[PDB]
């Protein structure tokens, strides 16, 4: 997705006057949050057993 | 020969055309091709 992103910025220079690229629907930060509070529950779990 | 969207006293890009696009400031030569 990050790739996604980096061919659409590196293309936007080239676009005619007027068009913007826009990302509508994106399950990307559904996936990244997802992790992200299970690598936060890990440390909370490790810290708290502690 | 035109007839619409182009009246008299403008100016033409007619060299040069690889690092321009509308919509950006770009200085002035006279044109080397006739």
């Amino acid at each position: 997705a990050k790739a996604i992103r980096q061919t659409i910025a590196n293309l936007e220079p080239f676009m005619p006057q007027g068009m913007k690229v826009v990302y509508p629907y994106d399950t990307t930060p559904v996936v990244s949050a997802s992790i992200h509070e299970v690598v936060k529950t890990l440390g909370e779990a490790i810290l708290l057993v502690f | 020969l035109v007839t619409e969207g182009l009246n008299a006293g403008d100016k033409i890009i007619t060299e040069g055309l690889q690092f321009v696009q509308p919509g950006v400031e770009v200085k002035t030569v006279p044109a080397k091709n006739v």
